[PDB]
């Protein structure tokens, strides 16, 4: 049954209250909770921060060893067996333009330095 | 042990003598505790239990000063920009020590 | 503008001649009166007129008063919103001293004369401090506090005043002075840097609202702050231009740690009328800000603003003070299930709260948006700046529903058919400006 | 550029003049000014009259030109409403004058503190053609991108 | 790259933008994707069954540029000495 | 006609939630649907004239919303082919949950408060997909995120529901602030609010990066991913409708409608999210928390796709709207056998006899996750793992993340029908009529739908790939899928603490994040205003 | 006047009895910890800020080197 359910009530508090009181969040019912869980009191698992931590510093290495190859290790003329998709001159102008664009890696084309560079543009408006 | 106070038609009268509690705004009044009101109390006057500590003084600084001195160096580095992008002089702000005059731009002049 | 100021004088006048019996009506009807002629005051107001709107003197630069944009759409704000106050609010002496606080408040806004503008907005000195000190309900504390830091700043202001009328020779707004003096700057922005709570100065508005009656809390919330914004483009802008720019960055730095102290300060408080206060400060920021940057967007957006917070902060003390008209208590922490017991002042809680946190159907949406762009047209970095640390505002807003919206309780507090009269216009006036009809 | 006392005492008494002339005939359009009061003072504060007759004309003036930026913008729309995907080639000139009219607006009242706006990033485009153009004659290297034919939809 | 000449483009102009070809799709297959384009949209929903001869052509093309492609990497590649 | 749909869904919002006194429960019963079928014909009209028959209409409500000086902006309506197909996949989706509320909502106090909250709420989603400049956009996000805010807190005698309701609400706060600042940048150097001139070909990285941070709130990614598992709190029709097209979808539509995405971020961040939702998923133990985690993925999918190739943005829309199909499915399932075994705990689910409508459409939801092949999630997903291999570190994650999707699928199918009764021996039941019929049928309309029409042109263009590197996401699959039916163990005890944690993002949150918020509090309230310069 | 101090025990049985209590002791993160945790939060709140510190300083260099060169290059041309 969703409606009527029995609940508990939260006692009246009887003793002196600390200053830090609003850190507890309770409507009434029984189980109170703190304002954000895990901040204080029993923690889920029984894990701390610690573990968490640590659990992250083993994933890191593994999870980051697929793209550290390909950003870093990689280069454009290494990095795929075929060239960018080829486009005819007054559209392949065009699709330079773009920054975000995928014809920037062409290595055949002769205007791949400042190509690049376009591609790695500037970090804030100048103006 | 309860009666209705307010009446619609108008002709309310307060019964002031009546052995019947009236049904009025007080009727809905919170009962409140004493130790809630102790701890309202106490988070008032929150200014008895200032103490100047060496930890009191260092947090202070480090939040509330460091917040001013970080918008200042903030706000002096984009006064800067803003001077070098609209092609203004230096500006001579209050506590920049500047060799120039410039303030306000000119609208007539061109830059 | 004349008949706008006859009723204005007339309305002081009516108390003195009524059987007090009858005053709550005669003031009830002298400020729709009010209302009705401010109207015609817009009316009689042509665009065209681009400068000011309206200009009357009365025999002397002091007896000068005028009307432009900002002036005009404050004095509208305020008698839109003095009728709820005189509703709200019982008995000849109070009557008598909000009429009074009025009637100097609305001079002041119209005023084109430094001097004048301060003696009118300063004899409403004594008022608050009776007010805000009143027997039962009152705190000596928070009247003092406020009396003296309006003393202070104003008689600064008055300093400055002096200087300039004894260089210039006059220190009416429609005679054009520029001043490159740093003291007299100083002198004219300490009265904003104090009426526009600003840290370090902002401590006399949270003991005064919490201590003042609910009408009075409407009124130094809806108008009272915005004065702020009149003295800057009327009596500090024309003239001290080139102080702002050479402090910009200090202006900057005070304007952005007020926002984000004002934020946190919030954080703090279990009292309702004080969760609105900090977070009415915390809104004088962006504005006095936006104005400080002295172009078309800056001021247009500022002005605009301040109409959206006298729309949204009135409404929230007024819900609050039926609230504890009801419960008599102001704890937020004793306050729960407030969604079940009150569903219809809840809804108009929720609503009003919304637009406190500028949400788009809101007025506040349309004018943080304006103010944002004109920062934005200053630098980037600015804007960012507010705009993140505007979830700190989030944080304590939605704490606060949070806690009153479940829980268990055993008494029925909802509002009665007069308080839905008097919140009625404040929700029609937010829904028409949120539209577009600012 | 200097002005004696007898050439501002000059130029008062002829704006006094001009207050008179001006006086003599009513105007509903007297605050909407088509025509400036030209001037050589250092500050226009100083003759009243020309300063709030020139504050009005800026006044109709930018009102003006935030009007025809609406305009520019709605055929901007309509013309990329109808091209399709050739709307970048066949938009480039509309976008040019919109960003043109979208600039004028508002860099003519921008303010004391208040930036240039650049609509279309033209300033940096000039910037980085400039940079580019010294260190490629000096022999230094560049850490900055190369000037760009198109960096917005016109502009 | 000069070894592996571009093919002629079939596809106009006229006729990409009369298609509405974005610009991505403009890379010598054109044409073939106008037919595609105009028989998927033709059919809503058979054409999966219906437009197969189609998709097979633009995939065909496809493929051929695609050989292209690797065959100007290798190029390139074997012109730096990388292989 | 194209205003027709809001106009319906908005008036079902007003007269349910502001006369529903006058037109009751059943009343509520009528005029949602009802009202929610209308809009499904309006968005039917709409996705056939623009998608099909490529024809863009513009509509202007009114001129001059905002303005003040220079800035200008209109509440215009453009219904371009992805607003029409996001359009009409909203409207199924929220048409098929307000005919599911009418039985599973009767046990609910407030059902028309309810039904108005699902309408104004799509009602918004639609005003987002549908706004011709970024202001409407932000509307759109507002509202849908009060809607949110209403509706996860809809049970307000919990603590966990409104906590869970101010998580959503500040986190959304954040992206959204970021987003307002992209919206700035773009009005202040393009002229303009609306996205015709808002085109950039180059645009500085600042503006990407806040346009990334705004997008990856609302559309849970990595480090924003907080409040989704909790959303959990609010009634089974918000789950539905939240995972799948209103919130989530927002960021990925908004990154492309606005094509000024960095390619490496968004490849590297999505992808870490779908592993990290798959590794969360694996531990999870609710149905409905497994079920978020995997919306987490498969929007670590879509997010990654944009980065492969300039399809990119077709592809995420496709698995957008393939997507919502099949997972509103799986939470309406879900919803109705969390009623049936008055349970939300997978170990206590069993084999029992039921409906044979919802236990075959959790079938084909289930087999639409996995990758079952010839259907419509299948191609939406493999358009995306195929062309995603010249990335090789993100196709890397993609197919270890498809490897963990079939295994906790396989086993969620497994433990719901195939493993032995396992609640107690209590008179539990919830009887379904023929609406709930009508709901669920509806949805496997839109899936039979989707194979037949597909979700992109580039669907079965050819990825000129080897065989056996095409074919491999299959391989992965059943790999998972098999390995999932054994029930067999994949990680040790201590990484599957670490994964049932979520990662202990939230525990950083506290410990450290929230204890420096409230001691900034601390200093600038009880040392400062009300210490340093208070009076005796 | 006052509410009862005294709780309710009806559903203890049900629902468990009220004598576990919190171990927190309600007090904050010391100044310390704090003190590191701001400098560091803050910052990263901040990076528009060093992003256009950074591309200032780059410009503002480049410039001034290509100022330094011109003068050479003027100096004896
Ligand atoms: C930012 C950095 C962080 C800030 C804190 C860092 C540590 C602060 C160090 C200073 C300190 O310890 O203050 C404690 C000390 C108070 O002593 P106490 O131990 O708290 O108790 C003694 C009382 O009995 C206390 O009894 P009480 O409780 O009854 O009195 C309480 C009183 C006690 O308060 C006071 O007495 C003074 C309050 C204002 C102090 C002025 C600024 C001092 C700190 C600023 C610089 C700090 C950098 C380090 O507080 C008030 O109620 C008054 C405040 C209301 C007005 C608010 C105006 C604010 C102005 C600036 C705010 C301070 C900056 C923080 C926010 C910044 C915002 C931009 O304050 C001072 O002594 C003031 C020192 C500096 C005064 C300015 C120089 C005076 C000029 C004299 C010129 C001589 C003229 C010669 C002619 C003479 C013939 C006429
Ligand atoms: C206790 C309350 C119970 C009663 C509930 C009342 C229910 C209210 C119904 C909601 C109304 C929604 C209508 C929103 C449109 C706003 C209406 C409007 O502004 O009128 C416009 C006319 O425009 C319209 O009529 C719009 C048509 C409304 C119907 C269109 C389809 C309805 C779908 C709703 C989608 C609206 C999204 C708009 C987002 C901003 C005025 O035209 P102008 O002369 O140009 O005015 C100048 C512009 N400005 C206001 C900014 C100064
Ligand atoms: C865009 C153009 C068209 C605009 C139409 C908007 C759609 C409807 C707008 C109606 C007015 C919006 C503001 C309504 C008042 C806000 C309060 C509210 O919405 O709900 C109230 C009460 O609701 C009402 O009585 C009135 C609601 C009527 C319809 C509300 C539709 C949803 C609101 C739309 C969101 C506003 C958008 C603002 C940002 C853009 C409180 O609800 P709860 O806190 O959840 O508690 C209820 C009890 N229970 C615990 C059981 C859940
Ligand atoms: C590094 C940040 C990078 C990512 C940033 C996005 C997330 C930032 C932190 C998210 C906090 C928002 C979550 C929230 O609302 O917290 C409380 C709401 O309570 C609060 O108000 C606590 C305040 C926290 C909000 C601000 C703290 C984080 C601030 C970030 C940086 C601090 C200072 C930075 C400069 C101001 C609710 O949490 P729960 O207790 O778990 O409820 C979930 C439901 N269930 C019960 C089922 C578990
Ligand atoms: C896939 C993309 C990346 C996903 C997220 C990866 C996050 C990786 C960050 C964790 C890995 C490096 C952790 C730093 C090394 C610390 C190792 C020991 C931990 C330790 O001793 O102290 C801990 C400090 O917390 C800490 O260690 C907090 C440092 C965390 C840095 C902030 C990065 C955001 C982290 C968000 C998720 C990570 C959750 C787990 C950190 C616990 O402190 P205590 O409570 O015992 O102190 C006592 C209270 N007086
Ligand atoms: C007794 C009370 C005081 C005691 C405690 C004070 C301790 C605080 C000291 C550190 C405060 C933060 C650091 C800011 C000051 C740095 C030193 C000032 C010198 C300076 O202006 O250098 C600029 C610093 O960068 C900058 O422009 C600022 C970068 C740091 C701001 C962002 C970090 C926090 C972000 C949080 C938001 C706050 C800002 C919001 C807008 C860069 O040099 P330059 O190139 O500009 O040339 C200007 C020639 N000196
Ligand atoms: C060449 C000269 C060199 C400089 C020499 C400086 C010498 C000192 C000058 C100080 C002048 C400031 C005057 C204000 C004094 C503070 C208020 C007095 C404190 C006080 O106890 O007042 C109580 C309440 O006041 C309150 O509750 C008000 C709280 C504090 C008011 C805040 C002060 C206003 C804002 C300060 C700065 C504003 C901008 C400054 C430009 C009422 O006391 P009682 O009536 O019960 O009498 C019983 C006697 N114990
Ligand atoms: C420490 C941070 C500053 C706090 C202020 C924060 C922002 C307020 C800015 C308000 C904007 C307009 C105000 C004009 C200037 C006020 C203060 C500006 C900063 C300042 O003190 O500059 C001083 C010059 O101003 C002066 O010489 C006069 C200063 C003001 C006097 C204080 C009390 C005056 C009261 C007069 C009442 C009315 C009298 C009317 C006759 C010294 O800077 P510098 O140029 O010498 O550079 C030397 C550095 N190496």
């Amino acid at each position: 049954a969703g409606a009527g359910g029995p609940v508990k009530l939260s006692p009246p508090v009887d003793k002196p209250l600390p200053y830090n009181y609003d850190f507890w969040m309770d409507n009434g019912i029984y189980p109170g909770q703190p304002i954000y869980d895990g901040m204080f009191g029993s923690m889920v698992g029984n894990m701390s921060l610690e573990y968490m931590a640590k659990g992250w510093l083993v994933l890191l290495p593994i999870l980051s060893a697929p793209f550290v190859y390909e950003h870093c290790i990689a280069d454009d003329v290494t990095r795929n067996p075929f060239v960018p998709r080829q486009y005819p001159s007054e559209v392949r102008e065009f699709l330079a333009l773009f920054k975000n664009g995928f014809v920037l890696n062409d290595y055949s084309q002769p205007d791949y330095e400042e190509m690049k560079r376009r591609q790695s543009g500037l970090l804030t408006p100048i103006y | 042990s309860s009666r209705i106070a307010g009446d619609t038609t108008g002709k309310y009268t307060p019964n002031i003598f009546s052995p019947e509690t009236p049904m009025d705004r007080s009727f809905s009044h919170v009962p409140k505790n004493p130790f809630w009101e102790a701890w309202v109390f106490r988070r008032d006057n929150i200014q008895r239990e200032f103490v100047w500590t060496w930890q009191t003084i260092f947090d202070l600084a480090t939040f509330v000063g460091g917040l001013y001195v970080a918008m200042y160096a903030t706000a002096s580095f984009c006064s800067r920009q803003n001077d070098k992008r609209n092609g203004y002089p230096e500006r001579n702000y209050y506590f920049s020590d500047s060799k120039s005059n410039f303030v306000i731009p000119d609208e007539r002049e061109f830059y | 503008m004349s008949l706008y100021l006859f009723m204005l004088f007339l309305q002081p006048l009516s108390l003195s001649f009524v059987s007090r019996s009858f005053s709550k009506i005669s003031s009830l009807m002298m400020s729709f009166a009010t209302l009705w002629s401010a109207v015609y005051m817009w009316f009689t107001s042509n665009g065209a007129n681009q400068t000011f709107y309206q200009v009357v003197s009365w025999g002397s630069d002091w007896s000068t008063f005028g009307v432009c944009y900002t002036s005009l759409y404050i004095s509208l704000l305020c008698a839109f919103i003095f009728p709820i106050c005189v509703i709200l609010v019982q008995g000849y002496r109070a009557l008598s001293i909000l009429i009074c606080i009025q009637t100097a408040v609305s001079l002041s806004i119209v005023s084109l004369h430094m001097l004048a503008f301060y003696a009118l907005f300063e004899s409403s000195l004594l008022l608050f401090f009776i007010l805000i000190g009143r027997r039962k309900y009152g705190s000596l504390s928070a009247a003092y506090n406020i009396s003296i830091y309006t003393f202070i700043s104003a008689l600064g202001f008055l300093i400055s005043a002096f200087w300039l009328n004894w260089s210039f020779g006059s220190v009416c707004a429609l005679l054009p002075n520029e001043e490159a003096n740093s003291f007299v700057a100083f002198g004219i922005f300490i009265l904003l840097w104090v009426k526009a709570p600003l840290v370090p100065f902002h401590l006399w508005l949270p003991e005064a609202h919490v201590y003042a009656p609910t009408a009075g809390s409407v009124l130094l919330a809806g108008v009272l702050l915005k004065i702020s914004i009149v003295g800057l483009h009327v009596f500090f802008l024309p003239i001290c231009a080139s102080s702002i720019v050479k402090a910009f960055p200090l202006i900057l730095s005070i304007c952005l740690g007020s926002f984000i102290f004002s934020s946190f300060s919030t954080l703090k408080q279990i009292d309702l009328k004080k969760i609105v206060a900090y977070s009415s400060i915390s809104h004088m920021a962006i504005v006095f800000l936006s104005s400080a940057t002295n172009s078309g967007l800056g001021i247009q957006g500022a002005v605009l603003y301040c109409i959206a917070h006298g729309l949204i902060s009135p409404g929230l003390f007024l819900l609050v003070g039926i609230l504890y008209k009801n419960t008599n208590t102001k704890l937020v922490f004793y306050l729960r299930g407030l969604s079940q017991q009150a569903p219809v002042w809840w809804s108009v809680w929720v609503f009003f709260m919304l637009g406190n946190l500028a949400f788009p159907l809101f007025p506040n949406f349309i004018a943080e948006v304006v103010c944002l762009s004109a920062l934005f047209k200053n630098h980037e970095l600015y804007a960012y700046a507010f705009i993140f640390f505007s979830f700190v505002g989030t944080v304590y807003s939605s704490t606060v529903l949070g806690r009153l919206k479940g829980g268990v309780s055993s008494q029925c507090v909802d509002a009665s058919r007069l308080d839905v009269i008097s919140w009625n216009p404040l929700v029609l006036a937010t829904v028409v400006t949120g539209i577009g009809y600012m | 550029t200097t002005a004696t006392i007898e050439e501002r005492r000059a130029f008062h008494k002829e704006v006094l003049d001009i207050v008179q002339s001006k006086l003599a005939n009513k105007n509903s359009e007297w605050a909407r000014p088509e025509e400036p009061i030209l001037h050589n003072l250092k500050s226009e504060k100083e003759e009243p009259h020309v300063y709030y007759h020139n504050n009005n004309f800026r006044v109709t003036r930018q009102l003006i030109h935030f009007e025809k930026t609406k305009i520019f913008e709605d055929e901007l729309d309509k013309c990329m409403r109808t091209h399709g995907e050739a709307k970048y080639r066949k938009c480039q000139e509309i976008a040019k004058r919109f960003q043109a009219s979208c600039r004028v607006a508002s860099n003519l009242e921008r303010g004391p503190n208040a930036r240039k706006r650049d609509v279309g990033f033209i300033y940096q485009n000039n910037k980085l053609r400039e940079l580019e153009k010294d260190a490629k004659e000096l022999g230094l290297n560049n850490p900055f991108p190369p000037s760009s034919p198109r960096t917005t939809i016109g502009y | 790259a000069d070894r592996f000449p571009p093919p002629k483009m079939v596809a106009t102009q006229e006729e990409m933008d009369n298609a509405d070809i974005p610009y991505k799709y403009r890379d010598y297959c054109a044409h073939l994707i106008i037919d595609f384009k105009e028989c998927r949209y033709g059919h809503p929903l058979t054409w999966r069954i219906n437009c197969a001869h189609e998709l097979h052509h633009y995939n065909k093309c496809s493929y051929i540029e695609f050989k292209r492609r690797v065959a100007i990497a290798i190029e390139e590649k074997k012109r730096r000495g990388l292989m | 006609m194209f205003l027709l749909a809001v106009y319906f869904l908005f008036f079902s919002a007003i007269a349910n939630g502001f006369f529903g006194r006058y037109l009751g429960v059943r009343g509520s019963q009528l005029l949602g649907p009802s009202a929610l079928f209308l809009a499904l014909l309006c968005s039917g009209t709409i996705f056939y004239e623009v998608c099909i028959q490529g024809c863009s209409t513009n509509i202007k409500l009114f001129e001059n919303f905002v303005y003040s000086n220079e800035l200008n902006v209109s509440a215009s309506f453009l219904y371009d082919p992805l607003a029409a197909t996001m359009t009409l996949t909203v409207v199924w989706i929220s048409c098929a949950v307000h005919a599911y509320q009418n039985l599973y909502m009767r046990g609910d106090g407030s059902q028309t408060l309810f039904t108005s909250y699902l309408s104004a709420f799509t009602g918004f989603m639609l005003i987002l997909v549908a706004g011709q400049n970024l202001v409407m956009l932000f509307i759109g996000w507002e509202g849908i995120g009060v809607c949110s805010y209403l509706l996860i807190g809809y049970y307000g005698s919990r603590v966990s529901a409104v906590k869970s309701a101010n998580k959503s609400l500040i986190v959304n706060k954040i992206s959204d602030g970021f987003l307002l600042g992209s919206m700035l940048y773009l009005w202040f150097y393009t002229g303009s609010f609306s996205y015709c001139s808002l085109a950039t070909f180059q645009i500085p990285d600042v503006v990407s990066i806040l346009v990334l941070l705004g997008a990856i709130g609302k559309s849970s990614q990595l480090f924003f991913h907080v409040w989704l598992a909790d959303a959990m709190e609010g009634p089974t029709p918000v789950s539905a409708l939240i995972h799948a097209a209103t919130l989530v979808t927002a960021g990925i539509y908004v990154l492309c409608k606005l094509n000024l995405h960095s390619q490496s971020a968004v490849g590297i961040l999505g992808a870490a999210t779908a592993l990290m939702g798959g590794l969360f998923g694996l531990a999870a133990n609710d149905l409905k928390r497994v079920i978020a985690f995997s919306t987490c993925s498969q929007l670590g999918y879509m997010m990654a796709v944009l980065s492969t190739c300039d399809d990119g943005a077709d592809f995420a829309m496709g698995h957008l709207v393939s997507h919502a199909g099949f997972k509103a499915t799986l939470f309406l399932s879900a919803g109705l056998s969390i009623a049936k075994e008055n349970n939300n705990f997978l170990n206590r689910y069993g084999s029992r006899q039921g409906s044979p409508t919802l236990s075959f459409a959790t079938t084909i939801a289930s087999l639409n996750l996995l990758g079952f092949p010839e259907l419509g999630g299948f191609y939406s997903k493999e358009s995306i793992l195929n062309n995603a291999y010249i990335n090789q570190g993100v196709s890397i994650i993609l197919t270890l993340a498809t490897f963990l999707t079939a295994f906790y699928t396989s086993k969620v199918l497994a433990q719901l029908y195939l493993f032995p009764y396992g609640n107690g021996r209590q008179q539990k039941s919830f009887d379904i009529d023929a609406t709930t019929l009508i709901c669920f049928g509806l949805l496997l309309s839109e899936m039979l739908l989707r194979i037949f029409t597909g979700s992109s042109l580039s669907q079965n263009m050819t990825t000129n790939l080897p065989a056996h590197i095409k074919n491999l996401p299959f391989w992965v699959a059943l790999s998972g899928a098999l390995s999932g039916l054994a029930t067999t163990n994949l990680f040790s005890s201590n990484f599957m603490r670490f994964f049932g944690n979520r990662g202990g993002f939230d525990v950083f949150y506290a410990r450290k994040c929230s204890n420096v918020f409230y001691h900034n509090a601390y200093v600038s309230y009880t040392l400062l205003d009300r210490g340093f310069l208070k009076l005796y | 006047n006052y509410a009862s101090l005294k709780a309710d025990t009806s559903m203890d049985h049900v629902f468990g009895d009220s004598t576990n209590k919190l171990n927190y002791d309600f007090q904050l993160m010391s100044s310390k910890e704090a003190f590191f945790w701001n400098y560091t939060l803050y910052p990263i709140v901040g990076f528009p800020i060093f992003l256009y510190l950074y591309q200032f300083n780059k410009l503002e260099n480049f410039e001034a080197e290509i100022a330094a060169a011109k003068a050479a290059k003027a100096a004896s041309e």
